[PDB]
């Protein structure tokens, strides 16, 4: 877990 | 039922190592919507590792918001299986989540780790949706 975001 | 709060699914992504483009799982239904996994090579270099959430619909007023741990599998230790948490409000401009460099691609290819098999890859998610809005009225 270290900065999730869109692919 | 689909109309499930909850539910773990995984996706066995094979002929791992030639991986080029952004692939699929069938869909895992929770809360009633579609729930998919989605990896991708990223830059090789990282394995693209995502939860996706009712991207086909054409609905525009549609969110859920879920947290879930993405999990790649070690399938000599599970102890050894790699994961991180997301929590995110999916909605149409947002579908999906992850992370673009979730782990080291030459770390998930090494034989000697434990996470690849006959050139297979197993990816796991663990969802726990709300309620969604804007689906059914």
């Amino acid at each position: 877990g270290a900065r999730a975001h869109s692919s | 039922t689909s109309w499930r709060s909850e539910a773990t699914f995984q996706f066995t992504v094979e002929r791992f190592s030639r991986l080029s483009e952004s692939v699929l799982s069938p869909p895992c239904f929770v809360r009633n919507l579609p729930w998919k996994i989605m990896v991708m090579p990223r830059f090789q270099k990282s394995v693209g590792f995502f939860l996706q959430c009712n991207a086909e619909s054409d609905s525009t007023s549609w969110s859920c918001h879920a947290q879930a741990v993405l999990k790649i599998i070690n399938y000599r230790d599970d102890e050894k299986s790699f994961s991180r948490r997301i929590s995110h409000l999916f909605f149409h401009k947002e579908n999906d989540w992850g992370f673009s460099n979730f782990m080291a691609w030459s770390e998930v290819t090494d034989p000697e780790k434990g996470f690849i098999d006959d050139d297979k890859v197993t990816f796991e998610v663990f969802v726990q949706a709300d309620a969604p809005h804007g689906v059914a009225w």
